[PDB]
């Protein structure tokens, strides 16, 4: 019998966001080429079917720095952290496939699937 | 606020 | 230009709550009388001025273990944290004077606003 | 996926 507050997930993820941006709490590095991401690691897991399996790996979990495959593009995880954290993914022409290939290897399956529609359309 |  | 995915925040919050759920990076307990409530401190942040204050604190916000007021009610103190993880209020005629005060000392405005508008109908 |  409980009542909901329709906005209350949408308004925690923006104050993540914001924490994100001043650099508040956050608690890992994420190294792409000669990028530097820095994020929480909650909301990484999250998002992300790559994040979840590594954090709650016991050793894993209490790494400060995390090294991707050098085969991903830092604009393609850029554009994905940022999805993570605003709901707002910024697909172009120019970065589709670096953007589907990055959420395959994170495991974002709601990204994967409208990579592949767009690809599809054109 | 809503009936969930 | 960006896209949006609309179930995203509410997916997001979903996942913390089952990492909540399985104690998986929790990294505060918030003890109330003789209760101790394990959370994530980013999620506490997002949710109330009050932890907000407290994890921007530069001495606070590295402490594993904080005490509230011995006024706070466990009940309404375990209500309110739910309606975090989770966006859903469990608001009872025999909890709405607990979770009101337990609301405005954690400065929780849209939970306030609602127990004020529930109070007044009655 | 919308038009935000
Ligand atoms: O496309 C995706 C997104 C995603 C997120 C997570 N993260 C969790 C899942 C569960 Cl069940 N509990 C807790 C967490 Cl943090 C796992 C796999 C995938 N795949
Ligand atoms: O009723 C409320 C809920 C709330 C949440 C937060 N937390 C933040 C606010 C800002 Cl601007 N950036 C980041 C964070 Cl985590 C502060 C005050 C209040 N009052
Ligand atoms: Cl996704
Ligand atoms: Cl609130």
């Amino acid at each position: 019998s409980c009542i909901q507050f329709t906005r209350h997930a949408s308004d925690v993820l923006l104050n993540l966001n914001r924490l994100r941006s001043r650099d508040i709490l956050t608690d890992v590095v994420i190294v792409v080429s000669r990028e530097q991401f820095r994020a929480h690691k909650t909301v990484l897991m999250a998002c992300s079917g790559l994040f979840y399996s590594i954090f709650t790996d016991q050793l894993k979990c209490n790494l400060s720095v995390i090294n991707l495959d050098p085969e991903i593009n830092p604009e393609g995880f850029c554009i994905l952290l940022d999805f993570m954290y605003t709901s707002r993914l910024n697909l172009r022409e120019g970065n589709i496939m670096a953007v589907m290939a990055t959420a395959m290897y994170l495991q974002m399956e709601h990204v994967v699937d409208t990579c592949r529609k767009f690809i599809k359309a054109s | 606020w809503v009936i969930p």
